[PDB]
């Protein structure tokens, strides 16, 4: 007669169970029929950090299926713009043509994909509606004003290294209005595309189309969008007297804060969230009996890091909206019968 | 040959930290401190720069 | 192994010549690998491998 | 619809030494009957200890009003007077009844083996009160500590 | 192939959202069935994984010279101490989630960095 | 390989599944195409309804066997000796033949696995197992169907809720 | 580290 | 609208309305698993399970077997609606939290 409703207990030789006991018929009284108000009451979102290119909200009180749906949407279904076709007029570089096209596909563009649309199948030409064109034209020459020196930038250098700065947007249609001068640009100005020697030249036109990270990774808008369940650490016994420090070393260092309540030293669990699961207490043989570390049941921690095309919060919003769009597409196709 | 533009396992863009990495190593910084000062947290990205062999500098030495 | 076979293309006119685009140098390697510089000619890439039975398509020597 | 009811007390927590993860094999022994019970119980849900008593019942229906069970599980059933005076309910089938070994002796004792998915039980004792059982018969094992 | 005689064909290209992600956000790029070890006894791959993960973590470069690590000074002890000094766990296992169900698998997985070679035999030629 | 370590760790005695892991593990082994899926009843009905993993294999076995034909009975031994589980020294109980109730004896009673681990001795290339008897009573197409569905089930199990690996702390 | 203060 | 990027329903043997298999095209484990979680909350369904037919293909099969009365197409169309309601609520809550944090940080 003992219920544990909220934690995923764990030892070393394996974890105890894979359930969450929050579904219909999963208890004598604790049965579920998807009370929507109970959800709307027990749900809360909390954001730990929001630099540019980072977010760490909490998303407390949701199941693993919905959290995983959100994570898989950000990685593979939120749309981005990226180079699909490369027209090469001349290329006397050491970098091949196909390898140059590949390298150009993996460069992130700062166009927001919500103002564009998908190119129809076999729309090779493209129009202001679905495409953005950029041009890289660079040639390397020796600089006339150079002494007998060997630094590659000083001599043998007008364009020794071709960067993303060298790529220039060719406004395709009326896109010069709508897009102000600096808005459509590659996100990073320092990505090394190639290297040149005097007499070598690159000249090409790149076409960027819309797409999702599912049919090619180049179109994916986040470095990673993973999540982790909130750890839980409980001191079953008061640790003290120089075993507190050994305890504080078997964890990521901020988790067990050793206070000094009396002349003796007491270890306390200051911040369970910092913990990385390393299970190094389980090697102690005397303190594996003192601490129980498990996971909180439906308390997640998310971390979204965008490449630079869209801000992270906008990414999460568009992910939730993409899931809603899936649901609505299937609802309206069902209503079609 | 040349620095990969995006880390393979994750996709994080590491193609702009090659010259910065080389500059922090010329200043006396260890490869660990250097990879930290560039923002490469998870070791999948750290291996992308730590173990890169720049062979574009040896191919760019035979005649035009 | 498909690796970096030589530095002088445009000159060899062999029959077949397999080239790997972006080789890396092993992070774990014997010290003799560094006596005969073998990083002038790298042979493979470092990969994050997990030893897990997860797919149903990686059994009996398949990866 | 009861086939057996008694008050046991745990004597051994796991003598054979085979140790499974969440399951514990209790060796009990009835009171006022001197019947024997080997019982695999899921102890993650229902912790049991030594020197512990519990009222144990075996049934063929949970309704305790005659109506047979339909063999279908509904968590939505509207007849909610099914036995709930019991904390741990299982549901298995008897797969072996074997009269005791002793020949030339009365030895009219029976051992009834029940399987509860994978958690086995064995009830051994005077046949007179193990007649309700028969191989391939579905039975519920209700339990309630004291 | 690895540097230990573990050759194998490429059977699938697993989507990047169906791969088991680790608690650090990472996601493997090679999945290697754990049943090639018991009969082939290539314990050098299990040490190379930990050595390479420790290298990528600390920015170091360890040597795999034969006969440098004895019974008294073991290789697993050395590299597990290296790992435990980086916040990871001694035995080299980090616990993953299922990229398909979203649940933390019950077993903690053995992940690391190993050096793969690509062989010259391709289905395009055979 | 991992269809043997998956089925041996699911059919072990202490594997309990909630209604939603029970389902989605039956339907993912079946992928059934015709007719209702005949489910079972929870082994544990009270503190929380829970299933057994042997019940997943059972309910996968009563759907594959052809509709008109009736489920089979089978009694045999497992490959994993009943001594592999003895952690702690064994003590003696006067009326207990420890092997009467052991994970070493496989007892399928009307298509429902009631005892036994179902390792290589079944599902495998060993004779007189579950698939060999399926091939005798119901033909060779039904044994092939059983093999397919059991492979799919044991893959879903390791891919969804459990995982198999081989680190250094099991060779240590 | 710690949701917003 | 789309004759086959969307739904194809196969009523079972005997065209039992209470046992249907929906084929959802261009869907992977994301919608499959979230929708199966949302349909399991309905006490009127006795079996819900999804599965991907083959890696090479892009389509999932849901299987809904409801109780005696309802036609098993209401459980599907209600799990969809509940999932979309949950997504809308999560979106509202997340945007409100982001706005509140932006204000708290821009003030100080
Ligand atoms: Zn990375």
């Amino acid at each position: 007669v003992e219920e544990m409703r909220s934690r995923v207990v764990l030892g070393e030789f394996g974890v105890r169970n894979v359930h969450t006991t929050d579904f219909p018929g999963n208890y004598s009284g604790y049965d579920d029929a998807w009370d929507q108000d109970r959800f709307e009451k027990n749900f809360r979102v909390d954001v730990v950090h929001m630099d540019e290119n980072s977010l760490e909200f909490d998303m407390v009180g949701i199941d693993a299926a919905i959290a995983n749906a959100f994570r898989r949407i950000l990685l593979a279904e939120v749309p981005t713009m990226a180079v699909e076709k490369v027209l090469v007029y001349n290329n006397t570089s050491i970098v091949q043509d196909e390898i140059l096209a590949h390298r150009l596909g993996l460069i992130p563009i700062h166009a927001d994909p919500r103002l564009f649309e998908y190119r129809n199948q076999g729309d090779e030409e493209g129009t202001e509606i679905d495409t953005l064109q950029f041009r890289l034209q660079v040639r390397c020459t020796r600089n006339p004003h150079a002494a007998k020196d060997s630094s590659d930038p000083n001599e043998l250098y007008v364009n020794h290294k071709v960067y993303t700065r060298h790529m220039t947007w060719i406004p395709l249609g009326n896109q010069a209005d709508l897009f102000p001068e600096g808005t459509i640009r590659p996100v990073h100005d320092d990505i090394l595309i190639a290297q040149l020697r005097p007499g070598q030249e690159i000249d090409l036109l790149m076409h960027c189309v819309k797409g999702i990270g599912k049919d090619h990774a180049k179109f994916s808008p986040v470095a990673t969008a993973s999540y982790r369940l909130l750890p839980d650490i409980t001191l079953l016994e008061p640790v003290e007297g120089e075993a507190a420090e050994e305890l504080s070393r078997c964890f990521s260092p901020g988790v067990i804060e050793v206070q000094e309540v009396q002349g003796k030293k007491v270890a306390r669990v200051a911040n369970p969230r910092l913990d990385t699961f390393s299970r190094e207490i389980f090697r102690n043989e005397k303190l594996k009996k003192v601490v129980r570390l498990a996971r909180v049941r439906d308390h997640y921690i998310f971390s979204v890091e965008s490449t630079g095309v869209l801000p992270p919060d906008v990414l999460v919003s568009e992910a939730i909206k993409v899931l809603m769009g899936k649901c609505r597409r299937f609802l309206d196709e069902l209503d079609a019968v | 040959m040349i620095i990969p533009v995006r880390c393979f396992t994750c996709g994080k863009i590491v193609g702009n930290k090659w010259e910065a990495y080389l500059g922090l190593l010329q200043a006396e910084y260890t490869e660990g401190d250097a990879l930290d000062a560039l923002g490469l947290k998870r070791y999948c990205c750290r291996r992308m720069l730590l173990a890169h062999v720049d062979l574009i500098e040896k191919l760019l030495n035979y005649a035009p | 192994t498909m690796g970096f076979p030589l530095l002088t293309y445009q000159d060899r006119s062999d029959n077949k010549l397999y080239r790997l685009q972006t080789p890396q140098s092993p992070l774990v390697r014997p010290s003799m690998y560094d006596y005969y510089d073998m990083d002038n000619y790298p042979i493979g890439t470092n990969a994050i491998v997990a030893v897990i039975s997860y797919t149903g398509y990686d059994m009996e020597d398949a990866m | 619809g009861i086939l057996f009811e008694d008050i046991f007390d745990v004597k051994d927590i796991d003598p054979e030494g085979k140790k499974f993860d969440r399951v514990s094999r209790l060796h009990c022994e009835s009171e006022s009957f001197k019947m024997d019970l080997i019982l695999d119980v899921n102890i993650q849900i229902y912790p049991v200890d030594l020197g512990d008593k519990f009222r144990l019942v075996i049934a063929s229906t949970l309704y305790e009003d005659g109506t047979l069970d339909d063999g279908e599980y509904n968590p939505t059933d509207d007849r909610p007077s099914r036995a709930d005076q019991f904390e741990y309910v299982m549901y298995g089938k008897v797969y072996r009844i074997e009269g005791d070994e002793t020949s030339t002796e009365a030895a009219t004792r029976l051992s009834a083996y029940v399987s509860y998915g994978g958690l086995l039980m064995r009830l051994q004792g005077d046949a007179n009160n193990l007649h309700g059982f028969e191989v391939d018969s579905r039975v519920y094992l209700l339990m309630k500590k004291l | 192939a690895s540097r230990h005689g573990q050759k194998g064909i490429l059977s699938r290209l697993w989507p990047a959202e169906d791969m088991p992600f680790t608690e650090s956000g990472m996601v493997p790029d090679i999945l290697f069935n754990p049943h090639g070890f018991p009969s082939r006894m290539t314990i050098g791959m299990l040490i190379e994984s930990m050595a390479g993960k420790s290298a990528a973590l600390h920015g170091l470069c360890h040597d795999a010279t034969p006969f440098i690590f004895s019974e008294e000074n073991s290789a697993l002890e050395y590299f597990g101490e290296m790992l435990k000094a980086a916040g990871y766990n001694f035995y080299g296992t980090e616990r993953l989630y299922s990229g398909i169900s979203g649940l933390e698998l019950e077993a903690d997985i053995f992940i690391g960095v190993v050096y793969y070679q690509r062989l010259r035999h391709m289905v395009s030629d055979k | 390989q991992d269809h043997m370590v998956s089925g041996a760790s699911m059919t072990t005695r202490g594997c309990f599944f909630t209604r939603e892991h029970y389902m989605e593990l039956v339907y993912r082994g079946l992928t059934d195409k015709v007719g209702r899926v005949k489910l079972l009843s929870p082994s544990i009905l009270k503190p929380f309804p829970l299933w057994t993993g042997k019940q997943v294999v059972s309910t996968l076995l009563i759907n594959i066997i052809p509709e008109d034909h009736i489920p089979l009975n089978l009694s045999g031994k497992a490959k994993i000796t009943g001594k592999a589980w003895v952690k702690e020294t064994p003590r003696s109980v006067p009326g207990f033949n420890p092997d009467s109730m052991c994970e070493s004896q496989v007892i399928i009673r009307e298509g429902e696995l009631l005892c036994g681990v179902l390792d290589k001795a079944h599902y495998g290339s060993s004779a007189y197992g579950l698939v060999h008897c399926c091939y005798e009573i119901y033909g060779g197409e039904t044994s092939g169907k059983v093999l397919t569905c059991l492979a799919r089930l044991f893959t879903a199990y390791l891919q969804l809720y459990r995982g198999f690996t081989l680190g250094v702390e099991d060779i240590l | 580290g710690n949701p917003p203060v | 609208g789309e004759r086959k990027t969307a739904l194809e329903m196969v009523q079972a043997a005997g065209t039992d309305r209470h046992c249907v298999t929906f084929v959802l095209h261009e869907e992977d484990h994301t919608l499959g698993n979230s929708l199966r979680y949302m349909i399991m909350k309905n006490p009127e369904v006795e079996f819900c399970g999804y599965t991907t037919t083959h890696p090479s293909e892009s389509k999932i099969n849901l299987r809904i077997q409801t109780r005696g009365t309802l036609p098993a197409v209401e459980p599907f169309q209600r799990g969809l609606n509940e999932l979309m309601n949950v997504c809308q609520h999560v979106l509202d809550k997340f945007e409100a939290s982001i706005k509140d944090y932006k204000d708290q940080k821009a003030s100080r």
